[PDB]
């Protein structure tokens, strides 16, 4: 199914 | 039908590698009495095929012999999730009544024909997860009735056609995984019904169009991982329906527009991995719906506004890798749902606020490489939800047994390079999930509590560069999951326990700069993963045991600055991977075994200040050795 | 980051029954806080100590994304598949230890780009082919072993291989 892109979280330390 | 059915049947003949268990076994009789009722995937109106649904059927072939001239009434076509190869024919634009066109998840190549623009009845166009290349034809802007376009995960190039401003009915535009180029067309800001705009992961250049302030219906705006430049237009604050705004991994510059505070519906804000500068606008505290706020890896400056205390629903706050300064306002940790607080790599000062874990939900807290000082707040001591705690590189202080409580969920903690004093509380044993306990370069004293060895899940333990006393027990064997053990630079005494034999997973051992007083355990011969062993600057008082030469994988071995005596066993020739040896400052006697010429991996040797004699075996390590590496011996030829 | 995503790719291609790779948390900035991985002062990965980990699976081409990776220890496992020629992208490189496995296929000729290579051990495997001439130009190689592998062809003493002894080529079915 066609979906929308999801923003990935920033890298953590 | 009979012409349609026979034309479809001719196209089915092209299919390759088709098994008899295929769904298309139902395509037998070309008469309408079975064509329009029993053929899988076809549906008729008034006895003519209007609907062709062959999703996920396992068909392998091409559209070259598709019966374009025979199916005038196609209005629903889904051929996704098959193994069709070839190109998209211009004939696809002949289906005058077509409303749904889906050829996603296939192996198509080539350009999208301009003839697709004359499907005046189309409502949905899906060309997803193919390998189509070229530029999007301008004629696609003729689809005045379309509401969703999805061409992502392709090889598209060139600009987005500015004719897309004519697609007034569009609500969803998905083009992300591609190689589109140029600036965003400003006409895209004038689509009245647009809701979702995903242009992320492209090669877009130029500024964000200021016309985007008109998109009063857009809730999602993904444009991350691009080459967008310039500054964030302040008109974006007029996007009063915006829910998620992601512009991360771009080349934007300038300050954050204070107009972000007008979007009361904004829940997610990703601006990280850019070049924004200036100070945090105090108006960001008015983003009432904010849940995930990420401004990491930027060039921001100045203090954090106290207005962050108004963000009552905040869960993630990413401000790491910036140049912010000053004290932390107590409003930062106000949120009871706050779970992640990343602040490392900055220039902050002062004390942690007492609100640090007010809600009892804080999982991850990072403060590395700053100028914090003062003691640990009481809310953080009693905060039981901690998972990762990073305090490295600060001037924190106080009693280490009074600072920290009990953390059943603690996974990783690094308090290194601080000013903690006192002796270790046995409370750490209750953190039964801890895998890394790193506490180097502090002022901690006392003995290692015995309960520490009952933390069976520990894989790394670093108490180096402290003033810890006592001696290591034989219960040391209880932590066999360990792989890094750093107790160097302390005042540990007594003999080295032979329980170190049973820590087989051990890669890296550092016990140097201590007061270990008796002979080396002869039973340390079963560490099949140890590449490093440092026992320097201690009081070990007898001959080097033969068991040491059986650890095949050592790369470095330092036994210097000891009271070691006896002869250098020639069985060190077995250490085929050994690159470094340091036996200096001992009482070793006899001759250096001439078998050492065969140690090709050996590059550095030091034998200075010993009682040896005789000529040196010739290898690369000895030849390049400086005069220091042989000083203070007796009769070395 | 880029190095962490590459090591994440390996983590997804290996079956890990012994839970060795658990610490490899992909959502971290760098993999330098992971276990069995050591970094230099610049947070670039220099070591991968995965020897004798009971890992099963196949290697991954993304292993060439570690420019500073000096020591790659994947020995003594049940890893299968081939050697991806992208390992020749390891510009800085000292030790290559892939011995005691179930690897198959040829020896990529791209390993001649690792001019810093000292130690290469690939014995006790199912490798098949001929030794590339490129391996003769590294001039840094000191220790070499391809025993217990069904290769073919004559022993390539093109200069650098002149110093090596038949134990390096024993049980190889070369000649
Ligand atoms: C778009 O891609 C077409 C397919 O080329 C190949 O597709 C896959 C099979 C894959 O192997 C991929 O790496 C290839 O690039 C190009 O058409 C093909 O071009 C090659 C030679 O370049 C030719 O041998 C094929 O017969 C031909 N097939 C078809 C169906 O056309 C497209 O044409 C290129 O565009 C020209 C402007 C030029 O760049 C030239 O190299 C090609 O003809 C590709 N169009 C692009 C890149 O705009
Ligand atoms: C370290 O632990 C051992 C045993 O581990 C635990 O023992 C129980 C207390 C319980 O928590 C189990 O789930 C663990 O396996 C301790 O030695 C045992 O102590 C109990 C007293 O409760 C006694 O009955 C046993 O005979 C002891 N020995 C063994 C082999 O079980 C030990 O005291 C702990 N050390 C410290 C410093 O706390
Ligand atoms: C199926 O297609 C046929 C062929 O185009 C349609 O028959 C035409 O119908 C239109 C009106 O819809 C007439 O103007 C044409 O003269 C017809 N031509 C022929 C050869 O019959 C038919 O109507 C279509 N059926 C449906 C349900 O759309
Ligand atoms: C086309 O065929 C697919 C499957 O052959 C249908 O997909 C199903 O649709 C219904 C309603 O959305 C769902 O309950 C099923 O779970 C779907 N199955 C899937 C996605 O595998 C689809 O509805 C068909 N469309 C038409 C117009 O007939
Ligand atoms: C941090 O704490 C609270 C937020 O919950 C703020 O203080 C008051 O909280 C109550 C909650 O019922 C509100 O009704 C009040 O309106 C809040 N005070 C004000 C002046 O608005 C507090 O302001 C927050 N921020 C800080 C302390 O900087
Ligand atoms: C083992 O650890 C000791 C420290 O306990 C290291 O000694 C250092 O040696 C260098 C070389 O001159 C000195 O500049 C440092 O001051 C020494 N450190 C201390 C604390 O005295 C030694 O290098 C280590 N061995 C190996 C092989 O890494
Ligand atoms: O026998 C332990 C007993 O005292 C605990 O406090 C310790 C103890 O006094 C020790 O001798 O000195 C430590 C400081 O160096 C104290 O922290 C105390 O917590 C008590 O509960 C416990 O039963
Ligand atoms: C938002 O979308 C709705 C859809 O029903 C539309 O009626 C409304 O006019 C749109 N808002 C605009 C164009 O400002
Ligand atoms: C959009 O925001 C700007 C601020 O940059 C403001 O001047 C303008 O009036 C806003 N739009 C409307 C329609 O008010
Ligand atoms: C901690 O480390 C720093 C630099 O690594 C050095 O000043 C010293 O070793 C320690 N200093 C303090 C204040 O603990
Ligand atoms: O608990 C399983 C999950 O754990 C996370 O840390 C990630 O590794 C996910 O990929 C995984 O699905």
């Amino acid at each position: 199914p066609v979906r929308s892109s999801q923003s990935s979280q920033a890298g953590g330390r | 039908t009979v012409e349609e059915a026979n034309a479809l049947l001719k196209w089915k003949s092209t299919f390759t590698n088709q098994t008899s268990s295929s769904k298309l076994s139902s395509w037998v009789n070309p008469n309408t009495s079975s064509f329009c009722t029993s053929w899988y995937g076809v549906a008729c109106s008034l006895g003519s095929i209007i609907r062709l649904n062959l999703t996920n059927t396992g068909i392998e072939g091409t559209f070259e012999d598709f019966p374009f001239s025979s199916l005038p009434n196609l209005t629903f076509v889904d051929l996704s999730m098959n193994r069709f190869s070839g190109t998209i024919s211009p004939e696809w634009g002949r289906f005058s009544k077509l409303e749904y066109f889906d050829l996603s998840i296939n192996q198509l190549v080539g350009e999208i024909p301009p003839e697709l623009g004359k499907l005046s009845n189309l409502d949905t166009l899906h060309l997803v997860e193919n390998k189509l290349n070229g530029s999007i034809p301008s004629e696609i802007g003729r689809l005045t009735k379309v509401t969703e376009i999805a061409i992502y995960d392709n090889l598209l190039t060139g600009p987005i056609p500015s004719s897309f401003g004519n697609l007034t009915k569009l609500v969803n535009l998905y083009l992300f995984i591609n190689s589109l180029s140029g600036s965003i067309p400003s006409e895209i800001g004038n689509l009245p019904n647009l809701r979702e705009l995903c242009l992320d992961r492209n090669n877009l250049t130029g500024k964000i169009p200021s016309s985007f302030g008109n998109l009063k219906n857009v809730t999602l705006l993904n444009m991350f991982e691009n080459q967008l430049s310039g500054e964030i237009p302040p008109e974006i604050g007029n996007m009063t329906a915006l829910d998620t705004l992601s512009l991360h991994t771009n080349k934007l510059t300038g300050p954050i527009p204070s107009t972000l505070g007008n979007i009361k519906t904004l829940a997610v804000l990703h601006l990280y991995l850019n070049q924004l500068n200036g100070s945090i606008p105090p108006e960001l505290g008015e983003m009432e719906s904010m849940i995930d706020l990420e401004i990491s890896e930027n060039k921001l400056t100045g203090p954090v506004p106290d207005s962050f205390g108004k963000l009552t629903a905040l869960e993630w706050l990413f401000l790491r890798d910036n140049q912010l300064s000053g004290p932390i306002p107590p409003g930062i940790a106000n949120s009871t749902e706050l779970t992640v607080l990343q602040l490392d790599t900055n220039n902050f000062t002062g004390f942690l606020p007492d609100t640090i874990c007010r809600g009892g939900k804080l999982e991850n807290l990072t403060l590395d490489d700053n100028h914090f000082e003062g003691p640990v707040p009481k809310s953080l001591r009693d905060c039981k939800s901690l998972i990762r705690v990073r305090f490295k590189g600060n001037s924190f202080s106080g009693d280490i047994s009074e600072a920290f409580g009990v953390y059943p969920t603690l996974n990783f903690i690094d308090l290194s390079n601080n000013n903690f004093h006192g002796q270790l509380s046995a409370n750490w044993e209750q953190s039964q999930k801890l895998v890394a306990f790193i506490l180097s370069n502090n002022s901690i004293t006392g003995a290692i509590p015995p309960e520490i060895w009952n933390m069976t899940q520990l894989s790394q333990l670093d108490l180096s560069s402290n003033r810890i006393t006592g001696e290591l027990p034989e219960s040391i064997s209880n932590i066999n999951r360990i792989s890094k053990l750093q107790l160097n630079g302390n005042r540990l005494s007594g003999k080295i326990p032979s329980g170190i034999r049973l820590l087989t997973n051990l890669e890296y051992l550092d016990l140097s700069s201590n007061r270990f007083s008796f002979e080396i355990p002869p039973t340390l011969n079963n560490l099949p993963r140890l590449y490093y062993m440092n026992l320097s600057r201690n009081d070990l008082d007898q001959t080097i045991p033969e068991g040491l030469t059986k650890l095949s994988q050592l790369q470095m071995l330092d036994l210097s600055y000891n009271q070691l005596d006896g002869e250098i066993s020639s069985q060190f020739r077995s250490l085929q991977n050994l690159e470094r040896l340091d036996l200096s400052h001992n009482n070793l006697s006899g001759q250096i075994p001439p078998s050492f010429k065969d140690m090709l991996a050996l590059t550095h040797v030091d034998v200075s200040h010993n009682n040896l004699q005789g000529p040196i075996p010739d290898n690369a390590a000895f030849r390049n050795a400086p005069p220091d590496a042989f000083e203070g011996n007796k009769d070395l030829c | 980051n880029a190095e962490g995503d590459a090591l994440s790719a390996l983590k997804n291609s290996l079956a890990d029954p012994n839970k060795v790779l658990q610490s490899w948390d992909a959502t971290l900035v760098t993999p330098c806080t992971w276990f069995h991985v050591t970094c230099n002062s610049d947070n670039s990965v220099t070591r991968v100590d995965l020897g004798n980990a009971n890992l099963s699976g196949q290697l991954v081409m993304q292993l060439g994304q570690l420019p500073n990776l000096q020591y790659l220890e994947l020995y003594s496992n049940n890893i299968t598949g081939t050697i991806p020629e992208q390992l020749g992208n390891l510009t800085e490189l000292v030790s290559l230890d892939l011995y005691l496995n179930n690897l198959s296929g040829p020896i990529p000729s791209t390993l001649g780009r690792l001019k810093k290579l000292r130690f290469l051990r690939l014995n006790n495997n199912s490798l098949s082919g001929e030794i590339p001439r490129s391996l003769t130009a590294v001039l840094t190689l000191q220790v070499l072993d391809l025993s217990n592998n069904p290769l073919t062809g004559d022993i390539p003493v093109n200069g650098s291989f002149s110093l090596f002894t038949p134990i390096s080529f024993a049980n190889t079915k070369l000649t």
